[PDB]
RNA sequence: GCUUGUGCUGUCUUCGUCCA
């Protein structure tokens, strides 16, 4: 490589956000019985607004 | 207006009772569900109703 | 011939995530 690169260990850390954790979709699913709209949440299935 | 907007009307002599689309209930638990908010307050109304018509006659 | 299994509350509260 032309440019010399700056090179070392450091400290890193995991964080509790994975992607897996905040993927969601939805085509049709359970609704509100009051308005009859989509439900709130992904672990709810739900959609999104 | 006279044909849509009365002034007598702004004082309620019968009150319209909303179906119960408006005022589901919901199952609290496995066994017992819950009456909605609008279903006690109109409950509560008709009590008062009533305690009027007994008292008055 | 023994024939397959369909449905989910609600209201608060808190703590967070990305912008700001």
């Amino acid at each position: 490589l032309m440019a010399q690169v700056f090179f070392g260990p450091t400290y890193y850390q995991r964080l509790r956000h994975m992607v897996d954790d905040k993927i969601h979709a939805r085509a049709r699913g359970p609704v509100q019985v009051l308005t009859r709209q989509p439900v709130e949440g992904r672990s709810r299935d739900g959609g999104l607004r | 207006n006279e044909d849509y907007a009365r002034p007598e009307w702004m004082i309620i002599t019968v009150l319209p009772v909303p179906p119960p689309q408006v005022r589901p209930s919901i199952a609290m638990d496995e066994t017992t569900q819950g009456q909605d908010d609008l279903t006690h307050k109109l409950s509560d109304i008709l009590k008062a109703n009533i305690n009027v018509q007994k008292l008055e006659m």
